[PDB]
């Protein structure tokens, strides 16, 4: 009588828990990603006494992830993803391809929607990475274990406006700096602000592998550049 | 028999976590202030109860201390668990557990109770203050299992006003004692027998005489 | 619901969870499979947002093992999990039997797995329907369709997913038994395009032969 | 008693093994088919030891690798394949171990032609020329003397003929039938050398 | 709201699920058991669900000197029958003697009671009458609630009120009745509930007479004697 | 601690056209001492099938009790008595179930099948078995099997007499058990002879030497 | 005798602001057949932590994989490099978790403790993680006696990177030339706070 | 025990002896060593009689279930793989099985040699048992693929004879089955080798044959 | 719950399962001294199916056949369990299992969801299991309630009532095997709506002479149609 039946089908072939988790993520802060020739980009918008990346996390030397949704579930899944990457390296003596890690983490996501009586993870990921077989890859993963591959996408609040801006501006032959400027422009557009503030920005990029996590001053420099244009 | 009692609401919220947050917000005030050379955690508490037996501030390890706002029993359980995890890290690596890693492990343990079946979330919020080779850290752990990195914060009743007070009196380059005075002022705004303070040397909890010496 | 029964009998005798898994299958994209003398053609619908979604990431036309291929309609994550289980069973058979898994054996294994998930406590039914094409031990080609309930049946030409009834009715009037590869592919395409918007980006068609499964280059689709 | 030979060049890799299946003091067969295990993707696992252990370990490895290559829809790298094989051999080293000697050969675009020598203890290393079995004691030196990194495949096969001749003349088991895998120019060839 | 779970009590201090399991016993076919100083005779009505049907088995042999009749759900009856048969055989294997009848009945009652205390389980929906000869003709009745009793005569199933009344009228004869008259008494009790060789089952057990079903010709002549 | 002792004693089986004879001694002994002068080795399984085993007595008794338990359970479950062949496969499986800690008991399963022909299955400890027209297990088996081969087969005699009757077979079995008692220290005391034919099982006793 | 199957030897030494880790390059079989000569026994955990594993080859590889797994997990979770002393403690605990069925490996840990001040850190181990932390040199492998003689007679305190390279290479080569089952090439790594020098010595290959 | 099988123009010839012995004592000379797995596949028994019998009947059970499930006849390769995989799960427990699975499937006539060690050697001429060496020698000296059914039967009979003649553990009766496209036939149900010695080697029968 | 009694003393779940067996194609089973014959209709859903891939008549063993009604996915699981158990009996005892024993095994499996002493619900299947054992030919009926009833002649499926009525009308003990076939197909013709044809029905027979499961081909069905009134 106290059981909620989290792993049951709704009358429409829909899972109510998965839909509500999707809603919760849609109410999360916006995270974006796009592919350049130089590498992958992930942008994200974060009281004055807060000291501290809370949207972008490193999974492996060649994989990193932007988060949307519940932060604690995101931390659990990030830890488990790091575990999978390291176990792949342990088993095969080679780095794990990005798609394989995405499939493993999404399987863990989905088993919570098929097995047991627990709730799903209320988190969605933008997994960016580089491997030799498939070059640079960006993946979107939703709470139900479905995933998709993208050249540029957005998650979180107002993802439609960011998606429209990305589609209108994202080219194939854009360099790292142009990609970063586009990322800042999308972050500003989705906030409905003419200028993006340099305290609500989380930018990082992965290139061939090395990852840069931009400090506030480098963000300020990128803001100056974006403002000149 | 094992099924989640914490479930997504139709709007995407975890109402049990929101209710635990309400409970913590209706709890006694605690706060922390990270100084340039140290970090302090302070808290506020009938002629019969022994004071020494109900200290909210506790010691996780020689350089790590913890305070809470919420349910005392949950705090006792989580304190024993945090001590266990610190000792496990010490056995593994031969050094004191780093503050951030302890915060992550306890955050994972707290999040587990928001998803596993047949358990309610922890009805407490934690402030963990510690020193490691990478400086002084002051972290807050929520009932949800998320951990924030702070320079200063308050986690109990009327904590909006206390947060505003700390904001209007916080400077990074502050001695330990300037921070201790600011903390006492903040607690007196929320409100020597009513004050418990711990400071980071190995983590230390101020004696009643010392606290009164600060109240002058 | 660790061990709570999810699929139960309704007062009328129905297993509502299976009808809901059927609804999940109906929500999915259309796929079509057509059998010939010694080869098959599988054409599935694809829908991606142009210029932003990588079109190579999603593969609903799945190779299972050396000789057997699969297509599905329904929930994608459930489909991936069931496909991985099927691949594991194909290799387990080829290890214990020393012979590759025949199409009928694989289809029966998928059907029994779906039935099991429909008949165990603490598990949700798979909301996916599959078309599995392959070769039997006698080297004969066969196409099987498995449903969420766990029922399976062999077909000459079958369509699954959204608007499957219309594609079935079309294929009934058009499937002229043995057909050449080119026009068999054309039939597999003009049947699926009766429901999906006419565009080379709204379909992927592959062909299974005794040698291997080959995806058709987009020039021919154009 | 299962002689295995492996040779690696800049543009080829050749595996070789006698084709005897033995049972006690009798040859069950003079054309074995349980030592070589071709793995899709220009990979090959040449196992020596006991027929039961060879079959079990080789087929376990082969089906796991094919399962990997089907689930991921990609070819496993030869180095990943070799280290997966060594890992699996080491896992069972202390629990019902397979007493099998292994040569792993392959070709990749990432590391070129690749040869790996692994013993029943699962001591594995990449080599340019390796041997397994008692016959090793009579062929390794030959491979050392006549090898250079720029050998053509035909010169490698002549060196293999030298090895087979020494195995016929000096090795106590007058082994005369051999099977060779030749991976080069993207193609994998099977050859049978008698005497 | 109190009949929903197996482990709940009503305000009246009643278990409604167990009482429903017992109500499942009223719709079984009538069976009757009676005893004299040496024998127990069990007679039951076989259910017939169509003309082309073969009559349902009504009595079962548990051991050389132990048999049973059932009323209620048949699958639960088969489970209990297998339990009892394996118990008697395990006793005869471990030791070299027949099982004490009270012990077997008490173990069956334990099996009944166990199911009543857990939510995941439901009570056995069948009532069993056990007829045996362990130094004496003995009739036991088990119930879903885990309680069992010992009877001089017993009947249960559909319309056992007529069989009851007949047995209560004739109880004082059974002790001093002979085997043939005891059989005829049980058959007349069974007839009150309404017999042919097909729709009636009849077995006897007693002193130096292992559990044995009455043959077809014997049943025919006995039914003629009833007429 | 070695968990196996051999209690001695012999069982001899012999089949005819429609009858089977199983004669076993009853002495129970340990090393050079006698536990007792009467411990039956032959058990009745059904009215047309018996089993007689030699080896370690406790194993034999447990095996026989388990066979009887399983046969009665089979009767109660499938509502018919098993044939001797069904019992034979059942006992083979029961024996092989302990393949790695085997019963120290060699067995002879004698009976009359549905077609009223004498059937004799001989078993070793781990389950291997075969049908036979004459068998012998126990200490005296190596002494007695040639006698049975010389009388029932006559492979090495040109002039052969084949017409045998039940009385002749019973007297021959008595002579064979007498010889076993004469030459085997572990064979002696009273012997029980079971004769199975259409009418069922008949048990007779014969006294043998007591030394 | 298990260690005689593959042979091998590892040698760590320290100087002034520099440290050195050297190993032999042989992989043998059945104690006398040299099957490889490129089998390096030195593995890099991070810029400031190196390990040298000697003993059974399979155990060396398994332990290296386990150590890499643990170190990569630690570093990613902390966003910082593992401290050398913490790595040594972790290696000891990993070794002792298998006390009764151990990895037949005799590792040495070499590197720099960071305080910036780069203090050389060395420590030897047995197969069950018995600490042998030392400030001058550490030895493991079958050539342990010869190596102890070399580092006893020839070790000089506070040598620059060139002096340390010369001393360690001479010690290793002289010890190896008296060992049947170890040799066939020598690898030497000299770490300083800014750069690492890797050299392959010209040694006997007999 | 001496079992052999060889593939020839008209199918497969399977031949066996029938002796089971316990050390130096011949316990039986009427053992059936050619076990029917299914209607088309035959197996032989060499080594542990209990192990071979139990595991070949178990393989028959698995095969019957498989055929019922998949509405198809299993191949010799698949059955041999199943048997080898099952026998490998018991590696180290002392199972002693030498079996030759020979049959006809959709891929033709097949013959596999499987022993308890896990072997699965495929071939067209095999022999198992203490007399396997003599059988191999005789078969190799005169094996031809285009032998007629009669010629193949004679060759198999002579090889079995010679093995029994030189080998202590082989003898009894020679049984020869012929596997063809439609099952198998008992060409020689059983022939005592006593006659075969005085047919092949000492036909004049006027003095002892000298080896 | 699944294990809940009703106030009348009947389990709700098996009661609901009773409505499921009423669906599906109709089968008829007739037992005569010479053997047992099971004949089933096939309501072919479309012309694109391979008619013989859908099977209503299966062989639990060489001497046992079964006609299936209700949820076919559940029925296949039941028949597979029956096959495994019958082969296990054959291996342990080296004889063909009695038909009633097989039906009782099927029944004990069918009610395994109760957990009195693992499936989660009742099977919702009706089995018409015929065979020939030492007792001769026999025919049994099993339903989700777990009660198994021996029948001289019986019918199952959508037109169960009509087929049963006809079989009662036209069945007598003294019947030849050919008369059994003729009667089975007469009832089948009268019940099905699709006109009877050589491709519309399955006929399987287990005869006392050989006790072997024989599935009819097109020639035999055409013969019986040629003999029909
Ligand atoms: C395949 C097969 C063939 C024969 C037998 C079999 C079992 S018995 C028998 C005939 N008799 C003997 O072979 C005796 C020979 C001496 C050793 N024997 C003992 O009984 C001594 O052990 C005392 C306690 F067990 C048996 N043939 C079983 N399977």
């Amino acid at each position: 009588r106290y059981d909620s039946r989290t792993t049951t089908f709704s009358p429409e072939g829909r899972l109510y828990q998965v839909e509500y988790a999707l809603e919760a993520i849609n109410n999360a802060s916006i995270t974006i990603g796009l592919i350049t020739k130089d590498g992958v980009i992930l942008g994200a918008d974060k009281s004055k006494l807060i000291d501290n990346y809370e949207k972008i996390y490193k999974i492996d030397k060649h994989i990193f992830c932007g988060v949307a949704g519940l932060n604690a579930d995101a931390n659990i899944l990030i830890n488990q993803s790091r575990l999978y990457a390291q176990r792949y390296l342990y088993n095969y003596n080679e780095v794990q391809p990005v798609s394989q890690l995405v499939v493993q983490i999404c399987d863990i996501k989905q088993s919570y929607t098929q097995y047991g009586g627990l709730r799903p993870y209320g988190v969605s990921f933008l997994i960016g990475g580089y491997d030799t077989k498939d070059g640079y890859q960006l993946y979107h993963t939703d709470p139900s274990g479905n995933y998709s591959g993208w050249f540029a996408t957005a998650i979180g609040t107002n993802n439609l406006t960011a998606s429209s801006v990305l589609k209108q501006e994202w080219k194939n032959d854009m360099t790292l700096e142009e990609g970063l400027l586009l990322a800042l422009k999308t972050l500003a557009k989705s906030t409905d602000t003419e200028i993006p503030k340099s305290e609500k920005i989380e930018l990082a990029y992965l290139t061939n592998v090395y990852q840069k996590y931009l400090t506030e001053k480098e963000i300020e420099e990128l803001i100056k550049l974006y403002t000149q244009k | 028999y094992s099924f989640s009692l914490t479930t997504f609401s139709p709007t995407g919220k975890l109402v049990q976590i929101e209710y635990a947050l309400n409970r913590v917000s209706s709890s006694s005030p605690a706060l922390g202030i990270r100084a340039k050379n140290g970090v302090i955690i302070a808290t506020e508490k009938n002629e019969l109860i022994e004071e020494n037996s109900i200290f909210k501030i506790q010691q996780i390890s020689e350089h790590i201390g913890i305070v809470y706002a919420g349910m005392p029993g949950d705090f006792r359980v989580l304190l024993k668990r945090a001590r266990k995890e610190a000792i496990r890290y010490s056995l593994q690596y031969g050094s004191e557990i780093l503050v951030k890693e302890l915060v992550k492990i306890i955050a994972s343990i707290v999040q587990e109770f928001t998803q596993t079946g047949g358990v309610r979330p922890f009805g407490l919020s934690l402030l963990i203050c510690g020193v490691d080779v990478y400086g002084y850290h002051l972290y807050q752990i929520d009932p949800s299992g998320c951990y924030f990195n702070w320079m200063a914060t308050c986690v109990g009743k009327d904590y909006q006003n206390n947060m505003s007070f700390l904001e209007k009196r916080y400077n990074k380059d502050i001695e330990i004692e300037d921070a201790i005075h600011t903390a006492i002022l903040t607690l007196k705004e929320s409100y020597e027998k009513n004050i418990e303070i711990g400071v980071a040397k190995p983590f230390k909890i101020l004696t009643q005489n010392e606290i009164k010496d600060y109240l002058i | 619901s660790y061990d709570r029964a999810i699929t139960v009998f309704s007062p009328d005798g129905h297993l509502l969870q299976v009808e809901h898994a059927l609804e999940a299958v109906k929500k999915g994209g259309c796929a079509v499979a057509i059998k010939s003398s010694n080869f098959a053609v599988l054409a599935v619908e694809k829908k991606n947002i142009p210029k932003l979604q990588n079109p190579k990431t999603t593969e609903k036309l799945i190779k299972l093992d050396e000789h057997n291929c699969l297509a599905f309609a329904g929930l994608n994550a459930d489909a991936r999990v069931l496909v991985n289980k099927t691949r594991l069973e194909c290799q387990r058979y080829y290890l214990n039997m020393d012979e590759p898994a025949p199409v009928d054996y694989i289809a029966k294994y998928v059907a029994k797995v779906q039935q099991k998930f429909t008949h165990r406590g603490g598990v949700r039914p798979f909301g996916i329907a599959t078309l599995i094409a392959g070769f039997k031990n006698n080297k004969e080609i066969c196409i099987y369709q498995t449903e969420p309930s766990g029922i399976y049946a062999a077909w000459k030409a079958q369509a699954i997913g959204k608007n499957a009834k219309i594609v079935q009715e079309f294929l009934e009037k058009n499937y002229q038994e043995n057909m050449e590869q080119k026009d068999c592919i054309f039939l597999a395409l003009k049947a699926i395009f009766e429901v999906v918007e006419l565009s080379s980006k709204n379909v992927e068609v592959a062909l299974l032969t005794e040698k291997d499964l080959t995806f058709i280059e987009e020039q021919e689709i154009n | 008693m299962d002689t295995l030979i492996g040779l690696r060049g800049n543009n080829f890799v050749v595996l070789a093994a006698d084709t005897y299946s033995i049972n006690s003091i009798i040859k069950l067969k003079n054309d074995d088919n349980t030592k070589f295990y071709d793995i899709h993707g220009n990979k090959c696992l040449l196992l020596g030891g006991s027929i039961g252990d060879r079959l079990q370990f080789g087929e376990f490895i082969r089906k796991n690798v094919h399962l990997y290559q089907y689930q991921n829809n990609t070819d496993m790298f030869v180095k990943s394949f070799a280290f997966f094989t060594r890992k699996n051999l080491a896992y069972y080293l202390r629990r019902n171990p397979f007493e099998v000697n292994c040569l792993i050969a392959g070709y990749d675009k990432k590391d070129g032609y690749q040869l790996y020598w692994c013993d029943y203890l699962s001591n594995m290393d990449s080599v340019n020329k390796g041997a397994h079995g008692y016959g090793a004691y009579l062929v390794s030196a030959i491979l050392d003397k006549y090898y250079h990194e720029n050998l053509t495949v035909d010169e490698a096969l002549d060196i293999f003929k030298l090895c087979f001749e020494e195995l016929k003349k000096r090795f106590l088991l007058t082994q005369i039938n051999y099977e060779l895998r030749i991976m080069y120019d993207n193609k994998v060839e099977t050859q049978y050398v008698t005497v | 709201l109190y009949d929903t779970d197996n482990i709940i009590y009503s305000p009246e201090g009643r278990l409604y699920q167990v009482e429903y399991a017992s109500e499942a016993i009223k719709q079984g076919t009538c069976a009757v058991a009676i005893k004299s100083k040496d024998y127990v005779v069990v007679s039951g009505l076989k259910k017939c669900i169509s003309k082309l049907s073969f009559p349902q088995e009504k009595i079962f042999k548990i051991d050389d000197y132990i048999g049973i009749s059932m009323s209620g759900i048949t699958s639960d009856a088969k489970v209990l029958t297998k339990f009892m048969q394996n118990e008697c055989l395990s006793h005869k294997f471990l030791y070299n003697e027949n099982i004490n009848i009270e012990s077997l009945v008490r173990s069956v009652a334990d099996k009944y009671q166990k199911n009543t205390q857990k939510s995941s389980k439901r009570a056995f929906g069948v009532g069993l009458m056990i007829a045996a000869y362990h130094n004496e003709p003995c009739i036991f009745e088990t119930r879903p609630n885990g309680s069992y009793f010992e009877y001089d005569a017993l009947s249960f199933g559909a319309r056992s009120h007529a069989s009851k009344t007949y047995l209560e009228k004739n109880l004082h004869l059974f002790e001093e009745c002979s085997l043939e008259e005891l059989i005829l008494h049980c058959l007349k009790a069974l007839k009150c509930s309404l017999l042919t060789i097909s729709n009636t089952a009849l077995a006897v057990v007693g002193k130096n007479h292992p559990w044995q079903e009455i043959s077809s010709l014997q049943l025919e002549e006995y039914l003629s004697k009833v007429k | 601690w070695y968990p196996y002792i051999d209690n001695g004693g012999t069982v001899i089986g012999l089949t005819g056209k429609d009858y089977v004879i199983l004669a076993a001694d009853t002495r129970l002994s340990l090393s050079y001492s006698i536990y007792t002068r009467f411990c039956p080795k032959i058990s009745k399984l059904t009215d047309k099938c018996i089993i007689g085993s030699s080896g370690m007595q406790s194993d034999i008794k447990t095996l026989h009790s388990l066979l009887q338990k399983k046969i009665q359970l089979f009767v109660l479950e499938h509502s018919h008595y098993p044939d001797i062949h069904v019992i034979a496969r059942l006992l083979c499986v029961i024996l092989y179930s302990r393949r790695f800690f085997p019963y120290y008991a060699f067995n002879i399963l004698a009976g009359v099948d549905e077609n009223n022909k004498g059937v004799l299955y001989n078993y070793d400890s781990v389950g291997s078995y075969c049908e036979a027209t004459h068998s012998c297990v126990g200490s005296g088996s190596q002494l007695i099997l040639p006698i049975l081969d010389n009388r029932v087969e006559q492979k090495n005699q040109l002039i052969k007499n084949t017409n045998f009757n039940l009385g002749d077979d019973i007297n021959f079995v008595k002579d064979a058990i007498t010889s076993a008692t004469e030459r085997d220290i572990y064979t002696g005391d009273k012997t029980l002879i079971y004769v199975i034919d259409k009418m069922g099982i008949n048990v007779n006793t014969l006294d043998l030497k007591q030394d | 005798s298990i260690y005689n199957y593959n042979g091998g030897c590892v040698l760590g030494m320290s100087g002034s602001n520099c440290v050195a880790i050297a190993c032999d390059l042989r992989l043998g079989a059945n104690t006398f057949t040299t099957v490889s000569t490129k089998f390096s026994k030195i593995f890099k955990m991070n810029n400031n932590v190196y390990v040298g594993l000697s003993g059974l080859a399979t155990d060396i590889q398994t332990l290296y994989e386990i150590l890499r797994y643990r170190v990569n997990l630690y570093e990613v979770r902390q966003d910082a490099e593992m401290d050398v002393e913490c790595f040594a403690n972790m290696l000891s605990s990993i070794l002792y978790s298998n006390r009764f069925s151990p990895y037949f490996v005799n590792p040495i840990v070499v590197g720099f403790k960071l305080k910036v001040n780069y203090e050389p850190y060395l420590t030897a181990y047995d197969l069950i993680g018995a600490k042998c932390e030392t400030r001058d040199f550490v030895v493991n492998g079958v050539t342990s006696e010869q190596l102890f003689g070399m580092c006893e007679s020839l070790y000089v305190k506070d040598q620059d990177e060139n002096g340390l390279f010369e001393t360690i290479s001479q010690c290793l080569l002289s010890a190896l030339d008296r060992d049947c089952i170890s040799g066939w090439g020598a690898e030497v790594l000299v770490l300083t706070p800014e750069k690492i020098i890797k050299k392959k010595l010209k040694a006997r290959m007999d | 025990t001496t079992t052999l099988a060889f593939k020839f123009k008209d199918g497969i010839i399977v031949a066996v002896d029938s002796r089971a012995s316990m050390g130096s004592f011949i316990s039986s000379q009427n053992v059936e060593k050619i076990i029917e797995i299914n209607k088309n596949i035959l197996g032989t028994m060499a080594g542990g009689a209990a192990d071979c019998l139990y595991w070949e009947k178990y393989l028959g059970k698995i095969i019957k279930i498989y055929e019922l499930r998949n509405n198809e006849k299993i191949s010799v390769r698949a059955a041999s793989t199943i048997l080898s995989n099952i026998l490998y799960q018991y590696k180290g427990y002392g199972l002693c099985c030498g079996i030759i699975l020979s049959g006809y499937d959709h891929t033709g006539f097949n013959m596999f040699y499987v022993d308890d060690s896990g072997k699965k050697v495929e071939g067209n001429l095999f022999s198992c048992g203490s007399g396997s060496t003599y059988a191999y020698s005789i078969l190799d000296s005169a094996y031809d693929y285009n032998l007629n059914l009669d010629q193949a039967v004679e060759l198999a009979r002579n090889a079995i004879y010679h093995a029994t003649f030189r080998d202590g553990g082989s003898g009894g009766k020679v049984r020869v089955f012929h596997i063809h496209k439609n099952g198998y036939d008992k060409i020689i149900e059983g022939e005592d080798v006593f006659d075969l010695h005085y047919h092949y080697t000492n036909p004049e029968q006027k003095d002892q044959y000298v080896m | 719950g699944v294990n809940t009694f009703s106030p009348e003393g009947r389990l709700f779940q098996v009661e609901y399962a009773l409505g499921a067996i009423k669906l599906g194609s109709t089968a008829v089973g007739i037992c005569v001294n010479d053997g047992v014959i099971l004949a089933s209709e096939r309501r072919i859903s479309s012309t694109l199916i391979e008619k013989d891939s859908v099977e209503k008549l299966l062989s639990i063993d060489d001497h046992i056949g079964c006609a299936m009604s209700g949820l076919m996915a559940d029925a296949r699981t039941l028949i597979d369990y029956a096959r495994v158990e019958c082969n296990h009996y054959k291996f342990i005892y080296n004889e063909n299992i009695n038909i009633k024993s097989c039906v009782e095994l099927i029944s004990e499996l069918a009610l395994d969801f109760s957990n009195l002493s693992i499936m989660s619900r009742p099977f919702g299947v009706a089995l018409l299991i015929g065979g020939v054992d030492k007792n001769g030919p026999c025919l049994w009926y099993t339903e989700p309630s777990g009660t198994n009833t021996r029948f001289s002649a019986a019918s199952i499926g959508s037109a169960q009532e009509g087929a049963e009525l006809l079989l009662q009308e036209n069945y007598k003990k003294d019947m030849t095997f050919e008369q059994a076939e003729i009667l089975a197909l007469t009832v089948l013709r009268q019940v099905m709506e699709d006109k009877l044809s050589t491709s519309n029905v399955e006929i399987c027979a287990i005869k006392k002479s050989d006790q072997t499961f024989y599935k009819y081909n097109t020639d035999d069905i055409s013969r019986i149609i040629d003999v029909l009134p």
